[PDB]
C-alpha cells in the first residue's frame, strides 16, 4: 500500500500566522490526495479533495499543494477553531485506504 | 455517459481503471492510443502537406493612371483572402468536430470490445465500469485489456454469484 | 467483487478550440495551423541577398543619383528593399516612362555586371561632356549630375549631328537608359545646343522612337524650369542600338548587362536586413514555418502560406479536457 | 441536509460477535457508496470497509479481512457491519461516512457521522 | 429502428410516449432538445458569421482597346463564381448530411440512456418502445425520464412477471 | 398495460433539403443560406446618397454638357448611378483620354465643390470667349458650349499667346479638365485663331505634355468634321498647373476640389433611387441581408454576399420529417 | 469485430452467410446493398455535377512591356490552381473518410437489426455474428433475412437447448 | 449447430485511395475524379474547326505575307492555332501597334468574308501602285509585298495628295489595316514620295490620328534600315473611314468583314489538327470527360475541368478491401 508519512509529528503555533503540514507518499498518487481535520470529540471534516479543490462550506483559508510524491497543506490564517489533529488521504492505489499518522496542531 | 476524464492517466489517450483485491490505479491501452495518435498525426500532416504554394510575389505597383488595374489587383487579393479565410475557418471547425467524434467513437468501441468480451461475467454499472461477479486478479484483469479473456473459466463462478 | 472501468486521458491544459456545434471547447492537445510570428528581419530568398537601396529608390540607383554612389552593386539579388522615407531619385524633374515596368524587370537578376557602354574620354571628341551639371543634382554642396548619364552640351558654339552605336556580343541582355532634356525657353536651347529645332532619335531592331524636345515654361521643381524624360530599352545579344540627335540627347555612359529571373517584388519597409535564410519574405519580417496559413501581411514574396484574416486557427488533436 | 446516525456500540468480550448500524437520512441512500472509518485510542484514523451503492463489491482492510462483513439495506436506508472473533486492537470509535462519487471515483469522504465507541474488554 | 415521427409533440424535438393506467400522452425531453437546438443554432450561425467580407466593387469598366484586361477580369469573376458555387453547394449538402446524422445520433443516445437505465426490468419490443415487466406508475415514468429509475425496487416484480 | 416509448418530432412542413447521399429529403425545419430577394430600389451606401446623373453620363456631367444643367450637385456620393439609355456626353465629338479612369476615380468623393478656377469676365482680356459656341451642343435651339469649359477664339483679328496658371492652396486635389481643338480645315484655323501653326502646352510638378493640333477632314459626327481630345489631371495641394498655348486651347473655367474614397464603382441600371440605407448594392435593387451567399447579380458594391449560380441553398436544422 | 470481408460474396456489398444441416453459402442483402449503391452513386454524381464551368479561355497574351499585367494574370492563375488543388485533395480525402464510415455504419446497422430481431434466441459467438440456440433451416434463415423472424415460436426450444 | 454470420464484400482489386487518417487504403471499387488522358489532337470546339495558320503568324496572315498564301481560309473558326516554330509574320521590320489586341479580337468569328476595300486598278490613277515591292519578304525569289497592303510610291515625278473613303454599309464590322513607311534617309523619302515633309491621316467617327514619318537610320534586320508601322481599327456599320496622306502611307486593299464571337484564345502548339468535336481544348490535345478536375494543361479553351497539381484524385465507392 501507499504509506503516508506526515512531517512534523507536532506543529506548535500561535493563532494568526501561517501553518504548513506535509505528508509524503511512497508512490506517486498523481493528484488524488485529500486532507482531513479532527477535533477532540467531533466528527472528521473534508476540507480539500484532489489536493486543489476545496469542499462546499469550507473556509478559503485552507489550501493544499503537491503532485506525485510530496504534498503540503497550507493554512493562510490560524483562527481559534483551526486547532486539532490533521490527517492526509490517498485514493490512487487503494484496496486499503491509507491515512497518515497525524499532525497534532496545537496552541503554543 | 462517462462523466469526466482522468488526470492521473499519462501513459496514453485511452485506457482503463483496474481495481481488485490487490491493486488499483490506471493502465493505458497502448495499441488504441498509438493508432489514434498516428491517425490524427496523419490528419494534421494531410491538412498541412496538401498546401503547395509556388514561388510568387503578391504586390504589384501601378502609377496614378492605372487605378482600374490597381483596383482589379486589390479585388483579386481580397477575393483570395475571403476564399482562404472562409475555407480555413470552416476546415478547422469541421475537422475539430470530426476529431472529437473520432475520440468519442474510440471510447465507445473500447467499451464495446470489453462489453462483448465480458458477456455475463460482469455487470454494467454505468460510466464505463464493469463489476465482476467472479474473482478476477491482475493476470485476469490484464488479460481482459487486450482480448484474451477466458469466459468459461469464470462463467460458473459468475453464475453462482449472480443468483 | 472487482471493477474494471473505461475512461480517457485528461491534462491541466486550457487550450480552447472552436467546433461547429460548440464554441470554446477545452482540449487536451491542440495544433496551431496559423502562423503569427516573424523574425523582424529581411532575409535572403533562395540563398541570395536582397538589394537594399536605403535613401534611394530604383530610379536613383539605376540612373546614378549622386546620393547613391555609396550603395554597393551586387552581382545578383533576389528582391529590392526600399525605405518608405526614400526621396532620392530623378533629381532633375520629369517623367520616367515605364517606371513600374522597369521596376518589375529589375526585381530579380541572377547576373548583374555594370560596364561602360560608351567611355567619356573616347566616344565624344566633338561634344562637350564636362559642362553637363546642374543644381538639381548636388553632390557635396557642388553642382553635379547623374553618374550613369552624360548631359552633352555644345563644344564652343557648335552642336553637330551625333551618331553613336553599341554592338552587343556578350550573350546577355543590356539595358540602356537615356534622357531627353526639355528646356524652358528658346534662349536655354541656344545656350545649350544652339539649334532652335532639334530632335532625338533612338533606334534598335525592336525599338524605334524619334523624340522632339518641347520648349515651354513649367512649374519650378527643385529650381528647374524645364523637364527631363528618361527612357529605357533592353538590348538583345547580337543586336545594336543607335543614338542620333541634333541636340537634347542625354546619353548613357554606363549600361547594365543582366540575366533576369522571374517571380519577385519590391518591399517598402523600414525593417533592417540581417544575415538569415528564409523561403518566405514579408515587409514586417520574414516567416519561417510550414503551417498553411498566416496572418502577418498580405504582400508576401516566396513560397509563403496563404494570408487569412483569422486571429486563431487551432486544430484539435487530443480529446476533450474534462477534469472531474 | 445529510445526517448519519450510528448505533450498536457497546462493551463486548473478545471472541464474540457484534453488529453496528448507520442510519441515513436527507439523501438517496442507493446512489452513494458507503464506508466505515475507525480511530483506535493512541493511533490515527484507520479505514475499515467499503460497500457500493448497490452493495455488490466489498473490500476490507488487511487487519480486519475475513473477520468482517459489511452489508446494507437500501429499502430501510441503513448501513451495517458485522464482526466475528474480535481482537484487542479492534476497539475503536467507528464512523460511517459517505462517498460523494461512484466506483469510477471512489475515495474521499464528503459527509460523516457522530460515531459509536466499541470497547473490547474482558 | 424507430420508423416514424410523432406529430403530437409540439414543444420538443425529442421525447417520450408513456402509456399506463392513468392515461397516455407525449412528454418532451427538454435537455436533449435544448442541447440540440443550441448546437444546431451555433452550427448555422457559424456558417453565416464566418463570411467576413470587405467593401468592394466587383464591376470594372474598360474601352475597346483593353479587351485582354477585360477578359482577365471576366476570368477572375468566373473563377471566383465557380469556386464559391462549388464550395457553397458542397458545404450545404455535407452539413445537411451531418445534421441528419447528428439527429440520428441524438435519437440513439436517448435510446441507449433509457435501455441502460432499465436493464432487465423491461422488454425490448422494438420501434423505440419498452414495455415494463412491472407496474410502472406515472411517478415511475418520470423517474425514468429524469434519470433516477429505481432498478432493485422493481427488480423482484420484473422477475416475477418475466416467466 | 404499461409501456414507455421514445421517438422524435414530426411536422406538417414540406420543406425539403438536399444531402450528399440523398436528394429531396423532407425536413421539419430549415434555414435558407441564399438571398434571392432584393428591394428593387437603389439605396444609399454607408448613409450617403449616390450620384444620379439621369440621362447624362459621367463625361457629360463632368464637362458641363447643356443637357446636364438640371442635375443636382452633391458634396459627397457613395457611388455613381448610370442608365443604359444615357447617351448625353461629349456633344462635340472626340476622344476622352483615360475616360474609364476618370469614371473610376470619381466613383466616390468626400467633398465636392464646383469652384470657378478661371473667371470668365476677368481672366482673358485678350481673347474672345463669347463666340465659342457650336451646333453640336445646342441649348433650347440656340448654339452653346460646355459650362465647365470655354472655347477661346480670336479677339478681332489677333489671338495672342496664352499664359495662365492656377495655384492650388485649399488642401484638396483639384481635378482640372481641358481639351485641344482639332479644326477640320485650315480655313477654320484662320477663321477662329488667325495663326496657322499653333500648339498647346500643359504642365505641373508631375505632368508635362505638349499638344500639336491635327487639321484634317474627318467623318462627320453631329454636324462636326473635327474632334476635341479631352484631357484631365489631378493637381495636388501646394502644386500649380500652367496653361500655355498659341491656339487651339479649350480653357477650363469650373474645376472641382475633390477627395477620393476607395472601393466604389458605377451602377448601370434603370432602377430609381429611394431614401433608404443598405450595406450592399446591386443594379437589380438592394441586398439587405446577412446571409453568406446571394444569386441576384454578379456586379455588387458594398459589404455583399458572394455570388453563386445556384437557386436553392437550404441548410437543414430540424429532423427527418416522417409523419406516420 | 469482423476480421475481414468475404471473397465468396459477389452479388452485393453487404449480406449474410448461413450454416445448417441443409448446407451453407453466401447471400447478399439486396435492400441495404442497393440503398448503399444509390446513395454512393448520388454522392459521386453530386461531387461531379455541382461543378458548372462556363466557356472561358485561360491563356492570355502580353508583350514585353506588359510584364506587370502578365504577372498579375499568372498570380490569378496560380491562386486558382492552389485553391482548386487544396479543395480537390481535401474533398477527396474527407469523402473517402465519410464513405468508409458509411460502409461501417451500414454493417453496424445490419448487425444491430439482426441482434434486435433475435434477442435471446441466438448465441452471439463473436466474429461479428450469431449462433442459433435452436434448429433453424433455410426457411428460418430466410425469415431472419426478411426482418420478420417472430420471437416466441422458437423461444421455448431455445430455452430448452440453452440449458 | 446452425450458424448465420454477417459479413461484407471483398475483391482481388489493388485500387487504393487516400483517406484523412490513413494512406493507401485498398478499396473494392473506386472512381476517378481526375482526367489524365488526352487524344493529342486539336479537335473542333462546338463543331467549328480552328484556324490553323501553319508556319505563319497572325500578323502575317492578316497583312498578306507571301508565305501565307497557301493557307486555306474559312468563313468562321473557333480558335486560332499557331506553331512554336513559326517565324513568318510582319516580314518588313516594324512595330505593329496593338498586336495582342488584334490577336484577342480575332480569336473567334461567326462570319469572316475577306473583300477588296479599295480596288487596285481603279482607286489610285494619280499614284504608282505597282513599284511598291521590297526584298524584306520575297515570293519565290522575286521582290514582293503584302497581299492586303499596297505600297504607294510616286507616279513618275508626282505624288499628289491622297484622299479615299470607304463607307461600311454591308451590315457588319469591317476590320481595316494600313501601314506607314518611315524611310531610312531623306534620299529614300524623295525617291519614294517626292515631298520632304509628309503626313498620314486616318480618321473615322471614333478613330482619329495624324501620323508623321520618323526618318533616321535604324539597325539593319532583313536588309532594311527603314521601318513600317502598321495600324488597325474596326469600322462599325453605317460608318466611313478617311485615308488622307501626302506620302508615307501603305494603303489597305483587302479588308475583312467580320462579326466576332467573344471568349476564345490562341493555342501555340506542334500538335496536329484532326477531325473531331470537343468541348475542352488544350495545347496537349483535347479532353472529353465529365470529371471536374484535370491535370493535363493549365491553359484551356471551353467547358473544361479545373487544373490541379494532384497526380491522383481517386474517390472510394466500395468498401475497405480486406480479402481474408
Ligand atoms: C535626396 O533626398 C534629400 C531628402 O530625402 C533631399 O534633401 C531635400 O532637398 C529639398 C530641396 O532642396 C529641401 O527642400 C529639403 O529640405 C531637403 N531635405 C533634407 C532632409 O535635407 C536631397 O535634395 C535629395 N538629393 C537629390 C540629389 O535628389
Ligand atoms: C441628348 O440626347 C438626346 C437623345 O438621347 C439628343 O436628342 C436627339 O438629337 C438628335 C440629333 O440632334 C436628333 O436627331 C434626335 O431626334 C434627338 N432625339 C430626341 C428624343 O430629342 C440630344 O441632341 C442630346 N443633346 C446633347 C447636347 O448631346
Ligand atoms: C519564313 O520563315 C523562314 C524561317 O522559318 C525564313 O527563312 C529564313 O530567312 C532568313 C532571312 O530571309 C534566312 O537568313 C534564313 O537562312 C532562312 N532560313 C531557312 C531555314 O530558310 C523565311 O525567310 C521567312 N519568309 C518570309 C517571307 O518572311
Ligand atoms: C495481447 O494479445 C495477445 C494475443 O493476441 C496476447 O498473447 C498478449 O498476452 C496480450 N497482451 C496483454 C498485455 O494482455
Ligand atoms: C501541468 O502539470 C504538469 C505536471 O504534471 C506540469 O509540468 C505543467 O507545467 C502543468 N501545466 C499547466 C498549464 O499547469
Ligand atoms: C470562449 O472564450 C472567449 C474569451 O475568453 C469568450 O469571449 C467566449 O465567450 C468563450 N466562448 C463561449 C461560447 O463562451
Ligand atoms: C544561407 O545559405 C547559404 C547557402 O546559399 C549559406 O552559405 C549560409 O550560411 C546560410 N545562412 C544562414 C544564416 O543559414
Ligand atoms: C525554421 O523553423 C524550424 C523549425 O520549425 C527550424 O528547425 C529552422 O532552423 C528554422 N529556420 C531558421 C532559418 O531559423
Ligand atoms: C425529476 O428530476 C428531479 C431532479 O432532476 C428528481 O428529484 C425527481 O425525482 C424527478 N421526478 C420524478 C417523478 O422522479
Ligand atoms: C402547418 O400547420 C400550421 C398550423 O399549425 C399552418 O399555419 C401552416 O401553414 C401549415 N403548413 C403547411 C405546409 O401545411
Ligand atoms: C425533388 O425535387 C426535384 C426538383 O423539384 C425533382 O426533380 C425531384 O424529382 C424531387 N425528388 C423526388 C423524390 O420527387
Ligand atoms: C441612414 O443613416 C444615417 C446615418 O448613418 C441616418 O441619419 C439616416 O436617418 C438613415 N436613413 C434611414 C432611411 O434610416
Ligand atoms: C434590412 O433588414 C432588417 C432585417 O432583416 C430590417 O430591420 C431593416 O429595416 C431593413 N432595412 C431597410 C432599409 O428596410
Ligand atoms: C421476404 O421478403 C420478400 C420481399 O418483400 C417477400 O416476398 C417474402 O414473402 C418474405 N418472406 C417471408 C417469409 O415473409
Ligand atoms: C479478379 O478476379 C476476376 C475473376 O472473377 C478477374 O476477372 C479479374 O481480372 C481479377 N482482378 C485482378 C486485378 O486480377
Ligand atoms: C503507398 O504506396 C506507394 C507505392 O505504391 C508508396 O510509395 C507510399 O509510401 C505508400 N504510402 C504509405 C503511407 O506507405
Ligand atoms: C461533331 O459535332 C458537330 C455538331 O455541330 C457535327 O456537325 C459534326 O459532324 C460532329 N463530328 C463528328 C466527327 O462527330
Ligand atoms: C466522350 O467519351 C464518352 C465515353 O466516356 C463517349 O460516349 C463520347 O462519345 C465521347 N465524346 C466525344 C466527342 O468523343
Amino acid at each position: 500500500e501507499i504509506v503516508l508519512t506526515q512531517s512534523p509529528g507536532t506543529l506548535s503555533l500561535s493563532p494568526g500566522e501561517r501553518a504548513t503540514l506535509s505528508c509524503r507518499a511512497s508512490e506517486s498518487v498523481s493528484t488524488y490526495l485529500a486532507w482531513y481535520q479532527k477535533k477532540p470529540g467531533q466528527a472528521p471534516r473534508l476540507l480539500i479533495y484532489d489536493a486543489s479543490h476545496r469542499a462546499t462550506g469550507i473556509p478559503a483559508r485552507f489550501s493544499g499543494s503537491g503532485s506525485g510524491t510530496d504534498f503540503t497543506l497550507t493554512i493562510s490564517s490560524l483562527e481559534s477553531e483551526d486547532f486539532g489533529v490533521y490527517y492526509c488521504q490517498q485514493r490512487s492505489n487503494w484496496p486499503p485506504i491509507t491515512f497518515g499518522q497525524g499532525t497534532r496542531l496545537e496552541i503554543k | 455517459f462517462i462523466e469526466g476524464g482522468w488526470t492521473g492517466m499519462v501513459d496514453g489517450w485511452y485506457g482503463y481503471h483496474h481495481q481488485n483485491e490487490q491493486g488499483s490505479g490506471y493502465a493505458a491501452d497502448l495499441k488504441s492510443t498509438q493508432n489514434a495518435i498516428d491517425k490524427i498525426t496523419n490528419k494534421v500532416n494531410s491538412v498541412i502537406e496538401k498546401m503547395n504554394t509556388q514561388f510568387t510575389a503578391v504586390g504589384k505597383e501601378f502609377n496614378h493612371l492605372e487605378k482600374r488595374i490597381e483596383n482589379l489587383n486589390k479585388k483579386v487579393d481580397d477575393g483570395f483572402l475571403d476564399i482562404w479565410t472562409y475555407n480555413a475557418e470552416l476546415l478547422v471547425l469541421l475537422e475539430n468536430e470530426r476529431t472529437l467524434d473520432y475520440h468519442d467513437s474510440n471510447v465507445k468501441n473500447l467499451y464495446e470490445k470489453v462489453r462483448s468480451q465480458l458477456k455475463n461475467n460482469a455487470k454494467e454499472i454505468g460510466n464505463g465500469c464493469f463489476e465482476f461477479y467472479h474473482k478476477c486478479d491482475n493476470t485476469c484483469m490484464e488479460s481482459v485489456k487486450n482480448g484474451t479473456y477466458d469466459y468459461p473459466k469464470y462463467s460458473e463462478e459468475a453464475k453462482l454469484n449472480r443468483e | 467483487g472487482d471493477t474494471l472501468c473505461i475512461g480517457y486521458h485528461a491534462n491541466n491544459s486550457t487550450d480552447t478550440v472552436d467546433t461547429v456545434l460548440e464554441k470554446n471547447v477545452t482540449v487536451t492537445h491542440s495544433v496551431n495551423l496559423l502562423e503569427d510570428k516573424h523574425n523582424g528581419k529581411l532575409c535572403k530568398l533562395r540563398g541570395v541577398a536582397p538589394l537594399h537601396l536605403g535613401k534611394c529608390n530604383i530610379a536613383g540607383w539605376i540612373l546614378g543619383n549622386p546620393e547613391c554612389e555609396s550603395l554597393s552593386t551586387a552581382s545578383s539579388w533576389s528582391y529590392i528593399v526600399e525605405t518608405p522615407s526614400s526621396d532620392n531619385g530623378t533629381c532633375y524633374p520629369g517623367d520616367f516612362i515605364d517606371y513600374e515596368e522597369l521596376r518589375e524587370q529589375l526585381s530579380s537578376v541572377s547576373s548583374f555586371e555594370r560596364f561602360e557602354i560608351f567611355p567619356k574620354t573616347s566616344s565624344w571628341p566633338n561634344h562637350d561632356s564636362n559642362k553637363g551639371v546642374t543644381a538639381a543634382c548636388p553632390h557635396a554642396g557642388a553642382k553635379s549630375f547623374y553618374k550613369n548619364l552624360i548631359w552633352l552640351v555644345k563644344k564652343g558654339n557648335s552642336y553637330p549631328k551625333l551618331s553613336k552605336s553599341y554592338i552587343n556580343d556578350k550573350g546577355k541582355e543590356v539595358l540602356v537608359l537615356w534622357g531627353i532634356h526639355h528646356p524652358s525657353t528658346s534662349a536655354d536651347q541656344q545656350s545649350l545646343y544652339q539649334n532652335a529645332d532639334t530632335y532625338v532619335f533612338v533606334g534598335s531592331s525592336r525599338y524605334s522612337k524619334k523624340f522632339k524636345p518641347e520648349i515651354a515654361i513649367r512649374p519650378k521643381v527643385r529650381d528647374q524650369e524645364g523637364r527631363m524624360n528618361y527612357y529605357w530599352t533592353l538590348v538583345e545579344p547580337g543586336d545594336k542600338i543607335t543614338f542620333e540627335a541634333t541636340g537634347n540627347l542625354v546619353v548613357p555612359r554606363y549600361a547594365f548587362a543582366m540575366e533576369r529571373n522571374a517571380g519577385s517584388g519590391i518591399i517598402i519597409s523600414d525593417t533592417p536586413v540581417h544575415d538569415c535564410n528564409t523561403t518566405c519574405q514579408t515587409p514586417k519580417g520574414a516567416i519561417n514555418t510550414s503551417l498553411p496559413f498566416q496572418n502577418i501581411h498580405p504582400i508576401t514574396i516566396g513560397k509563403c502560406p496563404k494570408y487569412v484574416k483569422s486571429t486563431k486557427l487551432r486544430l484539435a488533436t487530443g480529446l476533450r479536457n474534462i477534469p472531474s | 441536509q445529510v445526517q448519519l446516525v450510528e448505533s450498536g456500540g457497546g462493551v463486548v468480550q473478545p471472541g464474540r460477535s457484534l453488529r453496528l448500524s448507520c442510519a441515513a437520512s436527507g439523501f438517496t441512500f442507493r446512489i452513494y457508496a458507503m464506508h466505515w472509518v475507525r480511530q483506535a485510542p493512541g493511533k490515527g484514523l484507520e479505514w475499515v470497509a467499503v460497500i457500493s451503492n448497490e452493495g455488490t463489491n466489498k473490500y476490507y482492510a488487511d487487519s480486519v479481512k475475513g473477520r468482517f462483513t459489511i452489508s446494507r439495506d437500501n429499502s430501510k436506508n441503513t448501513l451495517y457491519l458485522q464482526m466475528n472473533s474480535l481482537r484487542p486492537e479492534d476497539a475503536a470509535v467507528y464512523y460511517c461516512a459517505r462517498d460523494p462519487s461512484n466506483p469510477p471515483h471512489w475515495g474521499n469522504f464528503d459527509s460523516w457521522g457522530q460515531g459509536t465507541l466499541v470497547t473490547v474488554s474482558s
